[PDB]
């Protein structure tokens, strides 16, 4: 879950 | 008073923090756009996704961030994605920072479907906090300080988020004692707006609830940083 910030922190 | 340490501390987070984020193209629709309650909410809600963003940057960029728990990263940002949002609506009403439009800003949240129960407190936190006269480095640390907190609801590992605080908390004393000797006091008077800002998170909580109710939609990131369910 939470994945559109750990893809924004990811990037 | 401002070691090798902090100088070069400083200088990251304020090139950080001066890294033009938030587009012109889009801040500029608090000006331009027309105004009415459903056009100024959707102009907020426009801001605050792609402050989220903006944050998510920042908070990259701050020193020993990236060393920690995947899982504490995520409760750390949804812990402080409100307060530093109320800091950064609160530098451009109290600096009148050009991007913002401060008075054009201020007419889209005064008619956005927010009951004054929530107006009422919003602006005069806006006002205290402009009573402060605090300097861009002060809004910086002050969101740093904010973004890095271990009293954080369902966190892990807090004392390695208060290892990446204090020395913040420390350059900000060094900014206040130092550049402030007037008044010793500055340092705890900003300690001080930190607690009003957290009572801001239960009124953020019922906005919501208003909104939603109303038939108001948010953007997947802020559902997400929000738990919009
Ligand atoms: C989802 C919406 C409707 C919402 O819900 N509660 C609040 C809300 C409100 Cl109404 C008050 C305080 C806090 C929040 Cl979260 C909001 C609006 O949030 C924001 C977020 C961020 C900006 C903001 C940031 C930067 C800049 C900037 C620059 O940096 O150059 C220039 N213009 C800027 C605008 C404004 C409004």
């Amino acid at each position: 879950d939470h994945q559109l910030l750990r893809y924004l922190l990811d990037k | 008073e401002l070691t090798p340490d902090q100088q070069t501390l400083l200088h990251f987070i304020m090139d950080s923090y001066n890294k033009q984020r938030m587009p012109q193209e889009i801040t500029n629709k608090i000006l331009k756009e027309e105004f009415s309650a459903e056009e100024n909410f959707l102009i907020l809600t426009e801001m605050a996704t792609n402050h989220v963003q903006v944050l998510v940057e920042f908070t990259k960029k701050l020193p020993g961030f990236q060393t920690l728990d995947h899982e504490d990263q995520i409760a750390l940002l949804k812990g402080s994605a409100v307060e530093a949002m109320f800091l950064r609506s609160a530098e451009i009403f109290n600096k009148k920072l050009p991007s913002g439009h401060s008075d054009l800003l201020e007419e889209r949240i005064r008619n956005s479907g927010i009951s004054d129960e929530y107006i009422t407190p919003m602006f005069s936190f806006y006002k205290s906090i402009g009573e402060l006269k605090m300097t861009q480095e002060e809004y910086a640390l002050l969101t740093a300080i904010v973004i890095l907190s271990p009293d954080r609801q369902y966190i892990k590992d807090r004392e390695a988020v208060e290892k990446l605080q204090e020395p913040l908390l420390d350059v900000l004393q060094k900014l206040c004692k130092i550049h402030q000797p007037e008044n010793p006091q500055h340092f705890a008077c900003l300690l001080g707006r930190l607690t009003e800002l957290r009572t801001f998170n239960h009124h953020h909580a019922e906005m919501l609830m208003s909104w939603r109710v109303n038939d108001h939609k948010f953007t997947p990131l802020l559902c997400e940083i929000w738990d919009v369910q």
